[PDB]
């Protein structure tokens, strides 16, 4: 073919090609000359090379290169590798109507939307778009509709609406890895550049908001429109098929938001107050006469599902809250109060969810999932919840344990020198004395920090669990848990060497206190290897899955 | 104690240790190293003189003619560096050899007075190296960076099994030359060694040896002991060593014929050793049994007859030794073959070795390493010697060989190349101890055994191939013409050596586009040190164990700056204070320890020579300018940390910031963050985008100052003096008496680069910082380059952030941003990028840049020029017409239906194509300039003749100034002689300055002085012409251009860009995240005061992610800010000068123990109220790494600006005025915008362009593409059931051609029906098996 | 001509040299090179090849057809208006 700038691009069959044909009229020429038997037989080897070369090229040992310093890629390679035909162009291959752009989270949406910008949307319905400005009599001919769409009318605008209004769209994020990484969802119009994706599928798609994209595809015909709905669309995936627990899972700030609200609290505003029921919970709450921790006495309806499927009311008067009243407003009838009464974790909102659905079904679910979201959201952002570096509180008597081990460690390496101990016996030795004192250390700095909080019960004293934030987010089951805490506050603890070995003297400092240089310089290979573990571990994770798709 | 640039904002500091050291110059590991590649060394053999005096002189086949080198040089480069820039063409110089052809005399033995004919030679172009450390090739700015390889030398590795139920040690050595071929040595699992060439097949190893013209009884000889026994008549007697019998169980007893010392059974000890030993035994007389199991060394022939009754190496036997006794040989020499502590290999290898003599063993050799070659002589000696013993095939460079001989414990360090036998046999020596267990196994990722190559070393080496090829054909041209008529000019051909250079430079795997995103990526792309490349590692080669951190890394490169992915731990930057030796090991200073005090002599250590001593760490507490406080000090030695008094220390270390890299050194708290987000923060420190207002971190660490400046991106001043006059673009300066040169008048012009392009399309620009009438010493800095504040690195912008949860908008990583931020300009870029238009000759006739142009109305031909070109400064969008261009179209034949057309409605339908440049969709921008390219034979057109006009304009304008500045220097001259022969003081000034020469003193020396002063007015005035028709001629000169080009447009298009939902930003600390939402200023949260805050974070991503920097820097900006605060109130009441006095010094004192003093007295009140302008908004404060700012000191300084110490805030919600039920955390942090812009991300397509063979859409946002759905996407379909659309995504949407056009006419009207086919991919699948001659079809039903 | 001058030639010192006008020596410069297989690596990394870098022209576009499917539709509507012998001999002079 020609390029552009005058010269020309040619595929290597031609060369393999031209010098077969040389050779072969170079023998005919030979054979109709009477030549020496040495030189036809000369020949007769280079012809049967360069078929050889033309068939496949390197096999017979010596690949021949191109003009430029490369083997020339022959038949047999144009079929068996990873960019042959058989993977590259025939099993997985470029798709029309598609689009790609960066994500970012939505939280105003419902579970089975998606917020598409406005671009990308005219661009990916082109064709629908020109089909209904012609219905409408708007544009008289194709190319009236294409200047009509390129310079951005108003009634294109409104035709766009009307168009992907029920038209689900197909969403992706590589590397898929099992079959939730495609999701189909409803469009919602946005402006921006962005995607705006749902947070409660960011579970299942492995995604975080720090740079992401995903990939967009349109499904055409009926067929394909009707098994986005009904197949593919998030709301009929709730429930994971590897086991069978469900995978929408509220998280971080749900989770957070809904601790906050729930837990409960000694003698602050609204002490043993009696409620007619959680409205007049939220009418006291909101108007600062009482607080979400109050304990108080609140009249509650229960509905129960009978032996065939009625609903029974109960009533009663409960000792609850003022946070778990508000809250109870949101859960669907015909679960059990018990619920809700107590301080929610994350594996309790998860049993929640999942005995939301084992009792009603799909769409109270959906539903209540959502519901859950916005408030979670919505209290979390009441709360004001931060982090100021004197929430890191350090035990009183670290350094008495430090002091005590390190002279006790003193004393076992001076009876070394007396002969008495060998070097494995001081080597475990010291390692057993370290791990014990890293042992006391976390627990004093637990004991000081989880349950730590002094109130007055209307008199005397009283002790309660704290309201700690970095607790908080370590019992709610947020995002901290106990070993980053223990090194925040703690000591970071036993390092090893690059392969094996297991450091003899441990870091006693912790992230509050700062490390010095040689204590850096050492965490860094553990550091490192971790890093280059996960980067060269993903590799054999795709190979094994691609062997076993295969396989079955 | 300030210079100017520092009285102007004086940075406050924290740390606590004093320095020794200063930063040296960052880029001096590329600059050096260009040097010794062209400076002219008489002796030092380095670069091209190395190369020279390797190859010539180049002698003759027949010895009557030889080629002489004399000498070369470098001359002066045709194009300035902005000239290669905007032409496209590489700067660099031509290289001009003088050379000398001697003829020989036929007759006379060696007569060299026939013909000596020498000449100039021109030998290729090399390019240039800019100051600043980087090549300009084709016109962009390339860098080369360092590769660290494994040194030449002595390797002696084992594997121990690895596969084996045995689990044995297998023990290899292998030798490894600068240029040459490998030679390896190995145990077989039987204890058998083995010889490898190149790493092509095993031999036994004695080979070499037979190779090397030694005998049997030679190579036994050399190898292992020999042993006696006498016989006397009956007796056999061995000669005794005691210590030889170490470690045995008894067979007999052994008396010394005195007394019994070994009885039967007795195990033998130390103490039966040390027995004999005094005892003096010396003969024993050893049963017969004994002999039976030896081995005999020398070849025992019989006397009588001269037959070999035992040859060397056979197990002897009871009648061979009755026949050695009956043929008269008193005297047996066998073998020493004592277990494990002495090693039987030789003799064994021997025994399976099949060859006997030398020639056989070359023959071996021969067909080993050439199979299926008949192994004639002189082919098989020739193989040997060129193999490993011949100059120009094998070099062990110096490196080389100081390595290898000081692997084998040798006192000489300088040697031949070659191999020399005893090298040889000297490591199979070495490699049966380590296998008895004397010696240690070497470890291959020491930097005592890895060594870098810096762009010196690897030119010289390329100019050198070059040469060598060269070579060959000068030395056939000398043999067989007519030696007479020739010149030396005609034998060489330049076209091989610049062949090798340009492709080194332009194709090699380590030259690589510079990154200018900003200095900071500069300077750390410039200072690489890469172990993949040419000679080097590869990707899938490399295993765990050559990715990790070694102990010897310590000050050397740095542990936390190596990039993520596949890369890892193969690329890594050179940390701060590290240098390289002569030889190329890195190498790190230390303070000399003499006898308990710390001096101040710095001594750079390697990494071998470091392990030997005990140093010190960098913060122990030293004591009053003497020894350390402490009795008991921290130290490390041999690899490992310990404890140790003070007597026993011998160096220290210099600063606290000798580990870390540059990148990392500029992260303010990093002793709080984990190794893992440091690396992060470290890498994207790099990308971020330079805005438009530059601002200074109030949270720094004091290394961007050196950064700046060295970087090479500021206007640095020259000499010094005072600023005579500044312009947006220019700065001159009238310099001090001082250093005023005695010649010349004290002048200099610093011109200012403004909005040119980068590499990543941003905007370069430089705004002059000095004002009118100021004073500038040397070194400090005049313009501010891209991304650097007064003097200071400013990479992005510093905000108020709360850390708090907002209604899900910062979910995970995501950030709020307040109007506030877009409506200040903050983040917003400036992108300047290229567009070309090129018109050719095509074969229907040549296309032409017109405005008129068919089928558009006036409407978009409204910007456009006369001659067809944009107006600068229009302002187009997505589009617009940028420059007219029609090509010539062929003849069109159009179906009936366009024939009816035409004849109704009478269009001409003119044959002519419409190709014109055009903005690309989306993009929308300011022209900022075009320029237009002419070929020599075309006719100029209208606009391309007005801007070589205005260029001509420009040139005039500038050489008058360099013309002025000269005659004012040589006028002072003439003024500093005619007053030297008579003092005219007034009336010389009064009368017109040019007619000084119409005027004469008495005949003295005066007035000759005073004429030949007069010749040089005359040529400086031809100075003027001839530099003005350089000029004239270079712009008026047609430029040449690639063959078949008219001519060439281009278009430069300046786009502002704001931010954004969709963008990524970052902070120092390796937290990442994308805009989410922005919201009005009401909605924000708010202060007491009501300030709202500028930007929102989410708490739940410290805790987990674990870097604890963010909240003590964002504590410490809150501090610093409330300093400003109090500064600018102080300030908004119009003044008070004593008390600004005393609260600046007050808060600058404020430091617990800091060493920086700021003596504020000494200033004068302008001085100071100028410093309270740059401090008005806020103090900057300086945090070095692991010399830290401790809490107690940033609680103080919160203190003293009236902020609550726990640094937490009561915060406001903005949307219902309810507060916030705890205090939440709130502060300044600096943030940064990275290049991962939404703008160049989306994409979308419905239909375009598809593939030529394949017939599937391409790929990538320029070609309008589609994206790829893999094979792992069609897995997950299947795993549904949608079976319906699966086969909608495999044949109407890429490749059922048929199909995808009949769908398209389809859901144009409203029908959404498949209709599908067959894939083209697979048909074409089809006929490629069928060209393989394997018959392959559908069977049909 | 090259190693005299000590830089490039012209082509029109070139052409000087050779006795030939200029025109004929700036044809052969442009018939000279020869052409570029179609699998060099075009990416630093060789994952991508000039190959899958070029585009098919032969193709037209379903814009293109959709419109030339209309364009007949139109004139067959307007000409079945016309009166039949005079349709009829616009349809048998334009081939219609
Ligand atoms: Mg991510």
């Amino acid at each position: 073919v020609p390029l552009d700038g005058g010269r020309f691009a040619t595929s290597d069959l031609n060369d393999l090609y031209r010098r077969v044909i040389n050779r072969n009229n170079r023998l005919k020429r030979l054979l109709d000359l009477a030549a020496p038997d040495i030189i036809v037989r000369n020949e007769k080897r280079m012809l049967q090379e360069a078929v050889d070369a033309l068939l496949d090229n390197g096999r017979r040992g010596r690949a021949i290169t191109g003009s430029n310093k490369r083997p020339l890629k022959s038949l047999a390679d144009m079929i068996k590798g990873k960019q042959g035909r058989f993977r590259q162009n025939l099993l997985g291959k470029r798709v029309d109507y598609s689009g790609r752009s960066v994500i970012t989270v939505g939280p105003y949406l419902r579970l089975h939307q998606c917020g598409l910008p406005k671009k990308m949307a005219l661009e990916l319905f082109k064709p629908f778009i020109y089909g209904k400005l012609e219905l409408r009599g708007l544009a008289t001919t194709i190319k009236a509709a294409k200047k009509m769409v390129e310079r951005e009318e108003a009634v294109v605008w409104d035709i766009l609406d009307e168009v992907i209004r029920e038209h689900p769209v197909l969403l992706n994020r590589a590397p898929t890895l099992h079959r939730l990484g495609i999701q189909a969802f409803e469009p919602v119009l946005i402006e921006g550049k962005a995607i705006q994706l749902h947070p409660l599928v960011c579970a299942a798609y492995n995604a975080d908001f720090d740079g992401d994209q995903m990939a967009v595809h349109v499904p055409l015909t009926l067929e394909a429109q009707l098994e986005a709905r009904a197949l593919m669309m998030s709301t009929n995936n709730i429930l994971s098929p590897a086991n069978g627990e469900p995978i929408i899972v509220p998280s971080q700030d749900v989770v957070l938001g809904l601790y906050y609200m729930t837990r409960d609290c000694v003698n602050a505003k609204g002490e043993g107050m009696v409620l007619t029921g959680p409205k007049e919970a939220e009418r006291l709450y909101r108007s600062g006469l009482a607080s979400l921790h109050a304990r108080v006495k609140v009249r509650i309806t229960e509905y129960e599902k009978d032996a065939n499927g009625e609903l029974v009311a109960k009533t009663s008067l409960k000792d609850t809250t003022v946070g778990r009243a508000i809250l109870w407003m949101i859960v669907p009838k015909g679960l059990p109060y018990s619920i809700v009464n107590q301080a929610l974790g994350k594996k309790a909102i998860s049993k929640m969810l999942n005995t939301c659905y084992r009792i009603l079904g799909l769409k109270p679910t959906v539903i209540f999932a959502d519901q859950i979201m916005y408030t979670g959201f919505a209290y979390a952002a009441r709360s004001g919840a931060s982090v100021g570096i004197d929430d890191m509180v350090i035990p009183e008597k670290k350094h008495e344990i430090i002091s005590e081990a390190e002279a006790e460690v003193a004393e076992i390496q001076e009876q070394f020198q007396s002969g008495l101990v060998t070097a494995g016996e001081r080597y475990n030795k010291v390692i057993d004395i370290w791990a014990a004192a890293n042992d006391r250390v976390s627990k004093a700095m637990m004991d000081n920090l989880q349950t730590e909080t002094v109130i007055n019960r209307d008199g005397q004293e009283e002790k309660q669990v704290s309201f700690n934030s970095i607790y908080m987010m370590a019992d709610s089951g947020a995002r901290g848990s106990a070993a980053q805490i223990r090194q925040l506050a703690g000591m970071r603890g036993l390092m090893a060497k690059p392969d094996g070995s297991i450091i003899e003297t441990p870091i006693t400092a912790n992230f509050r206190e700062g490390l010095n240089v040689l204590q850096y310089f050492i965490s860094t290979h553990g550091a490192r290897k971790g890093l280059a573990d996960t980067a060269l571990k993903t590799a054999n994770s795709g190979y094994l899955t691609r062997r076993l798709v295969d396989v079955a | 104690v300030y210079s100017y640039t520092e009285k102007k904002r004086i940075r406050k500091d924290f740390g606590k240790r004093p320095q020794v050291l200063d930063v040296p110059y960052l880029l001096s590991i590329q600059l050096d190293s260009f040097q010794k590649f062209i400076e002219q060394d008489p002796e030092g053999q380095y670069g091209l003189e190395a190369a020279f005096r390797s190859v010539f002189p180049i002698q003759s086949y027949s010895g009557n003619s030889e080629l002489q080198y004399v000498s070369y040089r470098l001359g002066e480069p045709v194009f300035d560096v902005q000239e290669c820039q905007i032409r496209g063409v590489t700067y660099s110089a031509p290289l001009r050899v003088k050379l000398r052809l001697v003829i020989y005399e036929r007759e006379a033995p060696e007569g060299t007075v026939k013909d000596i004919k020498e000449q100039e030679v021109y030998m290729g172009e090399i390019p240039l190296m800019t100051d600043n450390g980087t090549f300009v090739i084709n016109g962009t700015e390339r860098v080369i960076v360092s590769q660290l390889h494994r040194s030449p030398g002595v390797f002696f590795d084992s594997d121990k099994g690895k596969t084996h139920s045995s689990g044995k040690v297998l023990y290899n050595a292998r030798i490894i030359p600068y240029r040459g071929s490998w030679l390896d040595f190995e145990f077989d699992p039987k204890d058998n060694l083995f010889v490898r060439i190149d790493r092509r097949r095993k031999l036994p190893a004695t080979i070499i040896l037979r190779a090397l013209n030694y005998t049997t009884e030679q190579i036994l000889d050399l190898f292992f002991e020999k042993v006696i026994f006498e016989i006397r008549d009956n007796k056999l007697q061995m000669e005794l060593v005691p210590e030889r019998l170490r470690g045995e169980t008894a067979s007999f007893d052994i008396e010394a014929n005195g007394k019994v010392y070994v009885e039967k059974g007795r195990r033998i000890t130390a103490r039966h050793i040390r027995q004999l030993e005094k005892d003096d035994v010396k003969l024993i007389e050893v049963p017969v049994e004994y002999i039976a199991g030896k081995v005999v060394a020398k070849d025992y022939i019989d006397e009588s007859t001269g037959e070999l009754i035992c040859a060397a190496n056979m197990e002897l036997s009871l009648d061979l030794l009755a026949k050695l006794s009956q043929s008269g040989h008193k005297r047996i020499e066998t073998l020493f073959t004592n277990d494990l502590d002495h090693g039987p290999y030789i003799s064994e290898t021997l025994r399976v070795d099949p060859t006997n003599d030398r020639l056989s063993a070359l023959v071996e050799i021969y067909r080993m390493m050439r199979p299926g070659e008949p192994p004639t002589r002189e082919a098989a000696e020739s193989l040997f010697e060129n193999l490993f013993f011949s100059e120009d095939r094998y070099d062990l460079s110096a490196v080389g060989r100081m390595k290898f001989n000081r692997s084998l414990l040798r006192e000489e360090i300088e040697g031949s190349g070659i191999l020399s036998k005893d090298d040889i046999i000297d490591v199979m020596k070495k490699l049966i101890d380590i296998r008895n267990g004397k010696g240690e196994v070497d470890d291959i990722d020491h930097l005592g055994n890895r060594r870098i190559r810096s762009v010196g070393e690897m030119a010289e080496n390329q100019f050198r191939v070059g040469l060598v090829r060269v070579e060959r054909a000068v030395k056939e041209r000398l043999s067989l013409g007519d030696l007479d008529t020739l010149m030396p000019q005609d034998m060489i051909n330049a076209k091989p050596i610049s062949a090798a250079v340009k492709e080194f430079f332009g194709s090699s795997q380590l030259s690589q586009f510079m990154d200018q995103n900003n200095p900071l990526s500069e300077i750390t792309h410039k200072r690489r040190i890469s172990a993949l490349g040419p000679g080097g590692l590869t990707r899938e080669r490399a295993g765990f164990e050559v990715r990790d951190v070694h102990p010897t890394h310590y000050g050397r490169v740095c542990p936390i700056e190596t990039p993520e992915g596949p890369n890892i731990g193969l690329i890594n930057s050179l940390s701060v204070y590290a240098q390289t030796n002569e030889y190329g090991f890195l190498e790190t200073p230390y303070r000399k320890v003499t006898d308990g005090v710390v001096t101040d002599e710095i001594h750079y250590l390697s990494a071998i020579e470091e392990g030997n001593y005990v140093i010190a760490q960098a913060n122990s507490n030293l004591d009053e300018e003497g020894h350390f406080v402490e009795d008991l000090v921290t130290c490390r030695s041999k690899g490992e940390s310990s404890l140790f008094s003070r007597d026993q220390v011998d160096y220290m270390d210099v600063s606290t910031q000798q580990v870390v890299s540059v990148g990392a050194s500029l992260i303010p708290f990093l002793e709080h963050d984990d190794a893992n987000r440091a690396l992060m923060g470290a890498n994207m420190q790099r990308q971020a985008v330079p805005t438009l207002r530059a601002d200074k971190p109030l949270v720094g660490t004091g290394m961007e100052r050196a950064v700046a400046v060295d970087s090479g991106v500021t206007a640095v001043a020259k000499r010094g003096g005072v600023v005579q006059y500044v312009d947006a673009s220019r700065i001159v300066i009238k310099v001090n008496e001082d250093e005023m040169y005695p010649g010349e008048a004290g002048i200099d012009i610093y011109n200012l680069t403004k909005y040119t392009r980068s590499n990543q399309n941003t905007c370069i620009n430089q705004m002059p910082c000095v004002s009118l009438g100021e004073p500038v010493e040397r070194g400090d800095v005049l313009a501010d380059g891209p991304s650097t504040d007064l003097g200071e690195l400013a990479l992005g912008q510093n905000m108020r952030v709360a850390f708090m949860p907002w209604n899900g908008y910062n979910f995970e990583d995501s950030i709020l941003v307040s109007e506030r931020v877009v409506q200040e300009d903050r983040f917003t870029t400036i992108h300047i990028q290229e567009l070309a238009c090129v018109s050719r000759d095509t074969k229907l006739g040549p296309e032409e840049i017109t405005a008129d142009i068919p089928n558009v109305g006036e409407a978009a031909l409204s910007k456009l020029d006369e001659s067809g070109i944009v107006y600068i400064g229009a302002e187009v969008t997505g589009g617009d017409i940028l420059v007219g261009k029609v090509t010539p179209k062929g003849e069109t034949q159009l179906t009936p239906e366009e024939k009816l057309l035409r004849a109704i409605f009478g269009e001409k339908a003119s044959d002519v194509k419409d190709s014109s440049l055009r903005v690309p969709n989306g993009v929308s921008g300011t022209v900022i300039d075009v320029q237009v390219f002419t070929r020599d034979g075309v006719e100029k057109d209208k606009r391309a003749l007005e801007i070589e006009e205005m260029q001509l304009k420009q040139a005039k304008k500038d050489l008058s100034e360099e013309l002025q500045i000269l005659e004012a220097g040589l006028f002072s001259r003439i003024r500093a002689v005619l007053v030297a022969g008579g003092v005219e003081a007034e009336k010389l000034d009064k009368l017109p300055r040019d007619r000084w020469l119409e005027l004469g003193l008495t005949d003295e020396e005066k007035q000759n002085q005073l004429e030949q002063l007069a010749e040089q007015y005359d040529e400086l005035k031809h100075e003027f012409e001839k530099k003005l028709e350089a000029k004239r001629r270079k712009i008026t000169q047609g430029d040449d251009l690639a063959p078949g080009v008219l001519k060439i447009v281009k278009v430069y298009l300046a786009v502002k860009r704001r931010i954004q939902p969709g963008d990524k930003m970052a902070g120092r600390h390796g937290n990442k995240g994308v805009i989410s939402k922005i919201n009005p200023i009401e909605d924000m949260p708010y202060d007491e005061n009501g300030t709202p805050v500028d930007i929102v974070l989410n708490p739940l991503g410290v805790p987990s992610r674990m870097n604890i920097g963010q909240i003590l820097e964002t504590h410490l900006g809150m501090a610093a800010k409330g300093i400003g605060d109090k500064i600018n109130a102080m300030l908004k009441q119009q003044q008070e000068v004593a008390k600004l006095r005393e609260f600046i010094q007050r808060a600058y004192d404020l430091g617990a123990d800091v060493r920086q003093k700021v003596d504020l007295s000494t200033f004068s009140d302008e001085e100071v109220m100028r410093l309270a302008e740059n401090l008005r908004k806020g103090m900057p404060i300086a945090t070095p790494v692991f010399d830290g700012a401790k809490e107690a000191e940033i609680k103080e300084l919160l203190k003293l600006g009236d902020l609550p110490t726990s640094g937490q805030i009561r915060l406001y919600d903005g949307r219902t005025g309810e507060q916030f039920e705890r205090p939440v955390t709130v502060g300044y942090m600096y943030m940064l915008k990275l290049n991962h812009l939404v703008d160049d991300k989306m994409h979308a397509r419905s239909t375009g362009s598809y593939s030529l063979v394949t017939q599937q859409p391409l790929g990538g946002k320029a070609q309008f593409g589609g994206q790829r759905f893999g094979e792992m996407e069609v897995w997950a379909l299947e795993a549904y059931g949608a079976a319906y659309t699966l086969q909608e995504m495999l044949t109407v949407k890429s490749d059922d051609v048929n199909g995808r056009t009949k769908m398209y006419k389809n859901i144009v009207d409203g029908n959404h029906q498949m209709e599908p086919g067959m894939p083209e991919s697979f048909n074409v699948l089809l006929k490629e098996i069928r060209s393989l001659g394997i018959n392959i079809e559908l069977e049909d039903e | 001509m090259l190693q005299e001058m000590g830089r490039e030639p012209t082509p029109e010192e070139l052409a000087e040299r050779m006795l030939m006008p200029e025109d004929k020596i700036r044809k052969v410069l442009k018939i000279a090179k020869e052409p570029i297989s179609m699998e060099t690596p075009i990416g630093d990394d060789e994952d991508s090849h000039l190959g899958d870098f070029i585009e098919d022209t032969t193709l037209e576009l379903p814009l293109d057809s959709a419109t030339t499917e209309s364009l007949r539709a139109a004139t067959h509507d307007v000409l079945a208006g016309l009166t039949a012998r005079e349709a009829k001999v616009l349809r048998m002079r334009f081939g219609i």
